[PDB]
C-alpha cells in the first residue's frame, strides 16, 4: 500500500492557483519532473508530446518506475556471491526453482522456520571461513551474540 | 513553502461552500489543529466549526419537506437565522487560518507565495520571481534576485 | 552514581556490555525514555553526553573534512550546537573537570583566555565568529573525547537517540577526485563531473571525529565508567512493494 | 542570402552564450542557500568547488550536477533547496534587474539561448 | 557505484563450480539469446502497472 | 518454411547475404557515405546540444573566417561565398 | 566473431545499395491507408470513431 | 484524432542537427539522393534528398516540387529540402 | 504409446506429453476457392505444440546404471531453463516453422540439446551450478571497529 | 564497466535521460494498430490456454 | 486466522500463478478424473449461449455412448491379456538391454518378471477403464449433470465468451456501442489409451453441427522421445570458451550451427596402428572397434 500519486491529471482549460486547484505543470507535482513537458506562455513536433495524453503518462510510468527501483536497492544491505553447493548450509543444499517458476518455497517447515529461501540474508561474520579462506587472520571479528538465559535488567534482576 | 506563483483570490463564501471536498476536509482541518497546538492557543473557532459541519454532512441527503404555507414568517426567520449564524463562524475560522498561517511563516524563515502579505515582515504584497516584471498593483519594477524578507544565517 | 562499589550488580545488569540499546517498532516510548534518562542522571548530578536526535550528525546539512584527523569527516553544525548545550548543561561538573590530557598552547585571540577546564574547553569550541568556528570544533570535539577517555573516577552517561543511524552509513558520499585534483579546462580533461552525475561509496558512520570517540570507548575495555543507554529510530518513510511520488501538501 | 547570414548570426549568439557567465541559478532565500557567505555551503564552494563554477560559467546544468558529484552536502543540495526558474537561470552574469531577461535579442532562433 | 564486472575462473576458486555467466553463455548458446553490450545495469525499470 | 521473428529465420539470413555480395560490386557501394561525412563540408558540422554538455562550446568552434560582423553591435552583417 | 572490422564496414555498404537498387520496394508503414471501406467510398481515419476495426 | 498520425506531412540554432533531420550520422543518406536504376530523368527530386557538396559544386539543375535553387552556398551542405524552404 | 524405443545404453526414453490444435472450417471456409489460403492460415496459427514432460520422468536409471537426472543435473537444468520451467514440468513451445510436423523435430532437438548441457554435471564438481547467497554487509558491530 | 542503479531519487531526476516524443512502439503489440484499433485475427476466447 | 503478510511474499505468489497456468501435465499415470493417458478437449464456438449449451449435450452424449464402446471393447481385451498370455521376446529383451542395473552389473529378467511387470500395468488398466463405464452409466434423463467430471463422462467445461464492443458515429451527434460476441464450451474427453477409433470419430463431428457453430480439437497426448547421448553428447567445456562476440545480433545465422553438430563415424587406419592403438586414439574399447568393425577380422 502507497499513497503516492501514480496517475497524472487530465486536460482540461489552464488551471490557476487557487484553493484546491494547482496548475497543470507545476515545480511541486512529481519533484519537478514536468518541467520537461511544461510551458510557461501562456515546433509541431516539439509541441504535440506535452499535450498528448498517451505520452504524459508514460512519463509519469518511467519515473514512478525509477522511484521504485531506488527504494527497492536502498534496502539491500546484502549483496549476492555465488558460493558453490559443498560450503553452503543445510538450508541451501535443496533443488531451489527460480523466480516466478514455483510456489513461493518455505525454507525448512521441518524445522519449524516458514520464511522464503529468497529474502534470506545471511551475515558476513559467519562466513569468513568460506569467503576468505586464503587471509587465515580473522578479518572479521566474531559477532557478540547476547545471553537469553542470563538474567538481565529486562528480567528484573 | 514551494507554491511561489502567482495566485487567483476566491470569496470566502465559494470556500465554504466546497463543505467536505475543501474547507471541512478532516485531513486539513486535523493539521490545522497541529498549528494551534504548538503555538499553545485555543482550537475554540476550529471545533465549533468541525462540529457545524459534522451534523451539516449528516443530514445532507435528506429532503426538504414542501414548505404549506405559513400566515408569518416565523420558522422561514428563524432557519434563515441560524443559516447566517453558521456563516459567520466559518467566516471567522477562514479568518483565523489565514491570520495564524502568516505569523506562522514570518516565524519559520518561510518565503509566501506571490502578491501576499506578512504583517511582520512585507506589508505590501511580497511579488518573488513572476512572469510580469514589475508589481502587479504597485507599478514597480523588481529587482534581481528576489527580495529578502528575513536575515541570512539559518 | 554509585558504580565503584556497585560494579559487579552493573555488569550482571548489563551481561558485560558497556550499556543498552532500546529497540522496538516505530512510534513507541523509544526516544520518550531516552528523555527520561537524562531527567534521571542530571538531575543525580551526573555528567550526561545527551545527542537529542542523531540525524543532525549523520543526516545533517553539510558535511566537512576533519582539520587535524586524517581521512576523517565532522557534523560542523550539529556539533557546535552539541558543543554548546553540553557545557550548560553540566557546567556545575565540567567547571572541576581538569584537563589531564589537553595542550596548553591553543590558538587564542586578544582578549580571551585559554581553558583550564573542560567547561572553558567547551566555550573555546562553539563560541567563535564564522568561518573561524569550522575548525574549532574539530580540535575540540577530538579533545573533548581524548578526556573523556582517560576519566576513570567519574561515571559519564551517553545518551544517544538514533543509535542505528551512527551503526551504519551517514547520508553523505565521499566527492569526486576531480574536484581535489584541479583542471585547466573542462573540454579537454578526461572528466564528466559538469555532465553526468554519478554515486561515490557512501561515508560510514565510524569516519566521523564523534563517532571516533564514541567507538573508542566501547571497543577498549579499559573504560568500565561509561554506560550507553541508548536507542534505535524507526522514523523511516513507508515502502511496500511500489512508490509515486509524494504529495507536497 | 539574408538566410544564411541569419542562420551564421543565430550560431554566432549561440556560442556567446556558452561562453558568458551567468549569474548565480541558486535562490539566496531558501534553505541551505539562505546562509550566510562565510559557514555552509559557502564555505564548501569556495575552497574545494571554486574553479569548478568558474570554468562552466555557472549554467543551471553543470553547477547543479557539480552539487551531485561533490557528496559533502548531497542528496538534498538539489531537491530541498529551491533553483532560480529556466528563464531565470539564463540571465547573464550582472544581471541585477527582472528586465534584462525581456531586453535580449529577439531576431535570432537560439530558441530561448541568447543573452 | 561505477565499477567493473568481475568474473571468476572455476580454476581460481579452491572449491571449483560452474558460474552463472558461462551458465548465461550456454543458455545463450542454446536457445540463441542476443547479448546486448551496451545495455546499462542501472536501467532496470520493472512495468509496476502491469508487474 | 521458417514463420514468425527474422530470429527464425537462419538460412535465409545466410542465403540473403551471400547474394548481396555476389551481385554487388566494390566499385558501386564505395560512393554511398553517411551523414557525417557530407556534413565535414560544411563550415561548421559540430556543436554542442543543449541537452548535456552546452558548456564546452568555446569561440574557437565558430568559423569566423567566412563572416563579416558589425562593429558596434557585434552579429553577423554578411556571409562569403 | 568471423565477420569484423572491414568486413563489416563493407558489408553493410554493400547492403545498403542492395537496398536502394530495388525499385517498387514497399516501405510504407501499414497505418497510413488502413482506412480503406469496401463496400462505399466514405473515407474513414483510423483511431476514431468513423471506423470500426473487426468488420 | 491519432497522435501524429496525419496523412499531410524552421530555423534553430542549438537544434540545427537534430531537428526534421536522421537520428544519428553514421546513418547513410536517404534513397532520394542516390540513382536506383536506369532512368530517363526525373522532372523533380523529393524534399528529403539531403543537400551535399557536390549540389553546390556542379549545380547542374536542382528541382524540388516549384523550387528551382539557383544560390548555391556551403551553409545548406548536411540537411535535406524540408529546412531549406 | 506411441514414439521410438532406444534398447541401446547411451540411448534414454522420457515419456513426454505433446498438446497441438488441430482445426477446420465448416460454416463459410468449408469448400471455396478461399479455402486453400484460410486452412493454410489455421494451420500455421496453430503451428504450436507444447513438449512438456516431468523431471520426475527425468530422474531414472540410465543405461550405465547411473542416474539420468541426479540433483546437481536438475539444478543445472533449471538454470539453462529459466522461464521453460514452471511447476516440476519442462514445457516447450515450439513456433519456429508452419507445419507442426517440423515443430516437433524442432523441439526435439532442443529437448536433447538443453539435456546434454545438463549432464555435464554428472561430469564433476566443477560443472554443478553455484548457490547465489544474499550475504549481508558487514555488520554495525564490524563496522564500529573501522 | 557498468553502473549500479541509483538509490537517490535526485541521480535519476539529474541523469540525461530523454523523454518519450514520437509514437511508443511495441515488437509484437504493432500489428495490432491502437488500444481503440487492436486487430484480432481469431475471435477465440482471451482465456483460451493452449494445449 | 487473520491473515496478514509481507507484500514482497504476495508480488511473488501473484506473478507465479499466472506464469505458471499452462504448465500443468494432464495425462499422469494415476486414479481417476484427473489420470488419463490422452486428453480431447473439443472448444465448440457459437454465436448465442443457449446454441452452444444444447451442442454440449448433444456431442456429450454422442461421446457417451461411443466412449463406452471404444473402452468396453478395450475392457474385453485387458481382461483376456489378464487371464494369460505369451510375453513377447522383443519385450524380455528390452528389460535386458542396459549395462549396469540397479543392483550392478546385468539384470537377468526371466519370463516371469517380465510378465509381472506388464500385468501390473493391465490392472491399472481395468481400474482406468472401469471409471470411464461407470461414469458414462450415470446421467439418466431423469437426474442428469454433464458438467461435473464425477458424474458424467465426458464433462462439459465452461469458458468465458470472447466479447468486443464497438463505438461509431450513429450520424457528431451520438455514438452507437454495438459488440460482436460469440460463446464458448470445452469438452474434455479424458481416455486412459489412445485409440485412432476414437480419433477418427471425434474428427468427424465436424459434419453434423449446429448453424453457424463450429469446433475446434485439442488434443494432449503421451509420446517417448529419445535422448540419443551419441548425436548429444556430454562434453567438456572447450579450452579457449565463446564469449559474448559470438551473441551478437545477427550471430545466430553466421557464428553458429544448428544441433545437433556432425561428428564422424568414418575413419582411417595410419600406418603403424593396432586394434588396441585405434581404439585409444578413438577413446573406445577393443572389443567395441571390433564389434562395428566385424567384416575385417
Ligand atoms: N509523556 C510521555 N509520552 C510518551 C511516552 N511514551 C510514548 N509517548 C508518546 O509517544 C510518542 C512516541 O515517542 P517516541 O519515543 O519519539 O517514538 P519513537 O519510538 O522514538 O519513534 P521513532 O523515532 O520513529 O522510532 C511521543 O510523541 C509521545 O507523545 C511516555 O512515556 N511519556
Ligand atoms: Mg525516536
Amino acid at each position: 500500500v502507497s499513497t503516492g500519486e501514480f496517475d497524472h491529471p487530465p486536460f482540461q482549460f489552464r488551471q490557476r492557483h487557487t484553493f484546491n486547484t494547482t496548475p497543470l505543470h507545476d515545480a511541486n507535482r512529481f519533484g519537478g519532473r514536468t518541467a520537461y513537458l511544461r510551458e510557461i506562455g501562456p515546433k509541431k513536433q516539439g509541441r504535440r508530446f506535452k499535450k498528448d495524453p498517451r505520452t504524459v503518462q508514460f512519463n509519469v510510468d518511467v519515473w514512478c518506475a525509477q522511484q521504485t527501483l531506488r527504494k527497492r536497492w536502498k534496502q539491500r544491505d546484502w549483496e549476492v556471491i555465488e558460493i558453490p553447493f559443498r560450503l553452503v548450509p543445510r538450508e541451501q543444499q535443496r533443488v531451489i526453482p527460480e523466480l516466478y517458476t514455483d510456489i513461493p518455497q518455505m525454507t525448512d517447515p521441518a524445522r519449524n522456520d516458514f520464511s522464503n529461501i529468497r529474502n534470506k540474508v545471511y551475515d558476513r561474520e559467519e562466513l569468513q571461513g568460506v569467503l576468505f579462506p586464503a587471509a587465515g587472520a580473522m578479518l572479521y571479528p566474531p559477532l557478540q551474540r547476547v545471553d537469553k538465559q542470563a538474567m538481565t535488567l529486562d528480567k528484573y534482576l | 513553502n514551494t507554491f511561489l506563483t502567482s495566485s487567483v483570490a476566491t470569496p470566502p463564501i465559494s470556500v465554504i461552500r466546497t463543505g467536505p471536498k475543501w474547507w471541512a476536509h478532516p485531513e486539513r482541518m486535523v493539521r490545522q489543529k497541529l498549528m494551534y497546538f504548538t503555538l499553545g492557543v485555543d482550537q475554540l473557532p476550529l471545533r465549533r466549526t468541525a462540529v457545524i459541519q459534522r451534523d451539516l454532512q449528516r443530514f445532507h441527503m435528506c429532503k426538504p419537506p414542501p414548505r404549506v404555507g405559513d400566515s408569518t414568517g416565523y420558522k422561514r426567520s428563524r432557519a434563515a437565522q441560524l443559516n447566517t449564524w453558521y456563516r459567520r463562524i466559518q467566516y471567522q475560522e477562514y479568518h483565523m487560518q489565514h491570520l495564524f498561517t502568516r505569523h506562522v511563516w514570518g516565524l519559520l524563515r518561510v518565503y509566501p507565495g506571490n502578491t501576499t502579505k506578512i504583517q511582520g515582515k512585507a506589508d505590501d504584497g511580497y511579488v518573488g520571481y513572476d512572469s510580469v516584471p514589475f508589481h502587479r498593483y504597485n507599478r514597480a519594477p523588481l529587482p534581481f534576485p528576489a527580495r529578502e524578507l528575513y536575515e541570512r544565517r539559518k | 552514581q554509585h558504580w565503584h562499589t556497585k560494579r559487579s550488580v552493573l555488569s550482571s545488569l548489563t551481561n558485560g556490555r558497556t550499556g543498552f540499546i532500546v529497540d522496538g517498532p516505530t512510534g513507541c516510548g523509544k526516544s520518550a525514555l531516552m528523555c527520561q534518562v537524562v531527567h534521571f542522571a542530571r538531575s543525580r548530578n551526573i555528567v550526561t553526553l545527551y545527542v537529542p536526535d542523531a540525524k543532525v550528525w549523520t543526516h545533517g546539512e553539510w558535511c566537512w573534512p576533519s582539520t587535524i584527523l586524517p581521512g576523517f569527516f565532522d557534523a560542523p553544525d550539529a556539533a557546535r550546537s552539541f558543543l554548546k548545550y553540553f557545557a550548560v548543561a553540566n557546567r556545575a561538573t565540567l567547571t572541576s573537570w581538569k584537563l589531564r590530557c589537553t595542550p596548553k598552547d591553543l590558538p587564542t585571540e586578544q582578549g580571551e583566555r585559554q581553558p583550564q577546564n573542560l567547561y572553558e574547553l567547551c566555550e573555546w569550541g562553539h563560541r567563535a565568529v564564522a568561518p573561524a568556528s569550522i575548525d574549532r570544533q574539530s580540535v575540540c570535539v577530538k579533545f573533548l573525547m581524548d578526556e573523556l577517555s582517560e576519566e576513570k573516577k567519574l561515571p559519564v552517561v551517553i545518551v544517544v537517540d538514533g543509535w542505528n543511524l551512527f551503526s551504519h552509513e551517514t547520508h553523505f558520499r565521499y566527492p569526486h577526485p576531480d574536484f581535489l585534483r584541479g583542471l585547466a579546462s573542462f573540454n579537454e580533461s578526461s572528466t564528466d563531473i559538469d555532465l553526468y552525475p554519478q554515486e561515490l561509496p557512501r561515508i560510514p558512520a565510524s569516519r566521523l571525529s564523534f563517532v571516533r570517540g564514541l567507538n573508542k570507548m566501547i571497543l577498549s575495555g579499559d573504560d568500565p565508567n561509561k554506560f550507553f543507554i541508548t536507542c534505535t529510530t524507526r522514523d523511516f518513510k513507508p515502502f511496500d512493494g511500489i512508490s509515486g511520488f509524494p504529495n507536497v501538501e | 542570402l539574408d538566410r544564411h547570414r541569419a542562420l551564421a548570426d543565430s550560431l554566432r549568439a549561440y556560442v556567446e552564450f556558452s561562453t558568458s557567465k551567468r549569474v548565480e541559478p541558486w535562490d539566496a532565500r531558501f534553505k541551505p542557500f539562505d546562509r550566510i557567505e562565510k559557514d555552509g555551503v559557502y564555505v564548501l564552494m569556495r575552497y574545494m568547488m571554486e574553479e569548478k563554477l568558474q570554468l562552466c560559467n555557472y549554467h543551471h546544468r553543470p553547477v547543479k550536477r557539480l552539487f551531485c558529484n561533490i557528496g559533502l552536502m548531497g542528496p538534498q543540495i538539489t531537491t530541498k533547496a529551491r533553483w532560480k526558474p529556466y528563464r531565470f537561470a539564463t540571465n547573464p552574469a550582472g544581471t541585477s534587474k527582472a528586465e534584462r531577461m525581456y531586453q535580449r535579442d529577439k531576431t535570432v532562433y537560439t530558441h530561448g539561448h541568447n543573452d | 557505484g561505477v565499477h567493473r564486472v568481475g568474473y571468476t575462473h572455476p580454476s581460481t576458486l579452491p572449491v571449483p563450480c560452474a558460474q552463472r555467466w558461462d551458465l548465461r553463455l550456454a543458455r545463450a548458446r542454446i536457445f540463441q539469446e542476443y547479448i546486448e553490450e551496451k545495455a546499462p545495469g542501472a536501467w532496470q525499470l520493472e512495468d509496476e502497472r502491469s508487474m | 518454411s521458417p514463420h514468425g521473428y527474422i530470429r527464425h529465420f537462419e538460412n535465409e539470413v545466410r542465403d540473403l547475404l551471400q547474394y548481396v555480395d555476389g551481385v554487388t560490386p566494390w566499385k558501386q557501394a564505395q560512393k554511398i557515405r553517411t551523414y557525417w561525412e557530407v556534413r565535414s563540408h560544411h563550415p561548421m558540422p559540430q556543436f554542442n546540444r543543449p541537452e548535456v554538455a552546452m558548456h564546452r562550446n568555446t569561440v574557437g568552434l565558430l568559423p569566423a573566417h567566412m563572416w563579416e560582423t558589425d562593429k558596434k553591435t557585434g552579429k553577423v552583417k554578411s556571409v562569403k561565398d | 566473431k568471423t565477420v569484423v572490422g572491414t568486413h563489416q564496414k563493407m558489408l553493410q555498404r554493400k547492403v545498403t545499395c542492395f537496398q536502394y537498387n530495388q525499385y517498387g520496394l514497399f516501405k510504407t508503414p501499414y497505418y497510413r491507408l488502413a482506412n480503406v471501406d469496401r463496400y462505399h467510398a466514405v473515407q474513414g481515419v483510423a483511431g476514431t470513431r468513423e471506423w470500426v476495426p473487426y468488420v | 484524432y491519432p497522435f501524429l498520425r496525419r496523412p499531410h506531412i524552421n530555423p534553430s540554432a542549438p537544434y540545427f542537427w537534430s531537428f526534421m533531420t536522421a537520428k544519428s550520422q553514421m546513418a547513410f543518406l536517404p534513397e532520394e539522393n542516390y540513382i536506383t536504376g536506369d532512368w530517363t530523368g526525373k522532372f523533380f527530386v523529393s524534399k528529403r534528398q539531403v543537400y551535399t557538396l557536390q549540389h553546390a559544386t556542379s549545380g547542374a539543375k536542382v528541382r524540388v516540387k516549384i523550387f528551382e535553387f539557383n544560390s548555391p552556398s556551403r551553409w545548406n551542405i548536411g540537411k535535406e529540402m524540408n529546412t531549406l524552404t | 504409446r506411441i514414439g521410438p524405443i532406444g534398447l541401446e545404453p547411451h540411448q534414454f526414453n522420457v515419456p513426454a506429453e505433446l498438446g497441438f490444435v488441430e482445426q477446420y472450417d465448416n460454416l463459410q471456409y468449408k469448400r471455396y476457392d478461399w479455402q486453400g489460403w484460410y486452412q493454410r492460415m489455421l494451420d500455421v496459427h496453430n503451428r504450436n505444440v507444447s513438449l512438456r514432460c516431468r523431471i520426475c520422468d527425468l530422474q531414472r536409471l540410465d543405461g550405465n546404471g547411473v542416474q539420468f537426472v541426479d540433483m546437481q543435473t536438475e539444478r543445472r537444468l533449471r538454470i539453462l531453463a529459466q522461464h521453460r520451467v514452471g511447476m516440476g514440468v519442462l514445457k516447450l513451445d515450439a513456433d519456429k516453422y508452419e507445419d507442426q510436423a517440423d515443430n516437433v523435430t524442432f523441439g526435439t532437438t532442443k529437448l536433447s540439446e538443453l539435456l546434454a548441457d545438463a549432464r555435464k554435471a554428472q561430469l564433476g564438481e566443477e560443472y554443478w551450478p553455484s548457490v547465489e547467497l544474499k550475504v549481508r554487509k558487514p555488520s554495525g558491530q564490524s563496522k564500529a571497529h573501522y | 564497466v557498468d553502473q549500479t542503479p541509483f538509490e537517490e531519487d535526485q541521480t535519476w531526476l539529474l541523469h540525461s535521460i530523454p523523454v518519450q516524443q514520437l509514437e511508443m512502439h511495441h515488437h509484437e503489440k504493432d500489428l495490432q494498430d491502437l488500444p481503440f484499433i487492436n486487430h484480432e485475427q481469431f475471435p477465440r476466447s482471451l482465456e483460451w490456454n493452449a494445449p | 486466522f487473520p491473515f496478514q503478510w509481507k507484500t514482497e511474499d504476495w508480488y511473488e505468489y501473484e506473478v507465479a500463478k499466472v506464469r505458471n497456468r499452462r504448465f500443468v501435465f494432464e495425462n499422469t499415470e494415476e486414479d481417476g478424473i484427473r489420470g488419463s493417458e490422452v486428453t480431447y478437449k473439443i472448444v465448440l464456438e457459437g454465436f448465442w449461449d443457449h446454441h452452444v449449451m444444447k451442442l454440449a449435450e448433444d456431442v456429450c452424449m454422442f461421446l457417451k455412448d461411443v466412449g463406452r464402446q471404444i473402452v468396453e471393447e478395450k475392457l474385453v481385451a485387458v481382461r483376456r491379456l489378464l487371464q494369460g498370455g505369451a510375453v513377447d521376446p522383443e519385450l524380455l529383451a528390452a528389460f535386458n538391454c542396459a549395462r549396469a542395473g540397479p543392483f550392478g552389473g546385468l539384470d537377468e529378467y526371466d519370463k516371469e518378471e517380465v510378465a509381472n511387470f506388464l500385468r501390473s500395468d493391465l490392472r491399472r488398466l481395468e481400474e482406468q477403464c472401469l471409471s470411464v463405464i461407470n461414469r458414462c452409466n450415470v446421467p439418466v434423463p431423469g437426474a442428469t449433470n454433464i458438467y461435473d467430471p464425477h458424474t458424467s463422462w465426458p464433462h462439459v467445461e465452461k469458458l468465458e465468451p470472447w466479447v468486443r464492443m464497438a463505438e461509431f458515429w450513429t450520424s457528431e451527434m451520438s455514438t452507437a456501442h454495438y459488440e460482436f460476441r460469440k460463446f464458448f464450451r470445452v469438452i474434455i474427453c479424458k481416455l486412459p489409451f489412445q485409440s485412432t477409433e476414437f480419433e477418427k470419430r471425434m474428427y468427424d463431428i465436424r459434419h453434423w453441427l449446429h448453424r453457424q457453430t463450429s469446433c475446434e480439437f485439442h488434443t494432449i497426448y503421451r509420446r517417448n522421445v529419445i535422448h540419443d547421448s551419441a548425436v548429444f553428447p556430454t562434453e567438456h567445456d572447450p579450452a579457449t570458451p565463446t564469449t559474448h562476440e559470438h551473441h551478437r545480433m545477427f550471430s545466430f545465422a553466421l557464428d553458429w550451427q544448428s544441433a545437433p553438430v556432425n561428428r564422424l563415424s568414418t575413419d582411417t587406419v595410419h600406418e603403424g596402428e593396432s586394434w588396441d592403438a585405434v581404439a585409444q586414439r578413438l577413446g573406445c574399447s577393443v572389443g567395441e572397434l571390433k564389434d562395428a568393425n566385424a567384416e575385417r577380422e
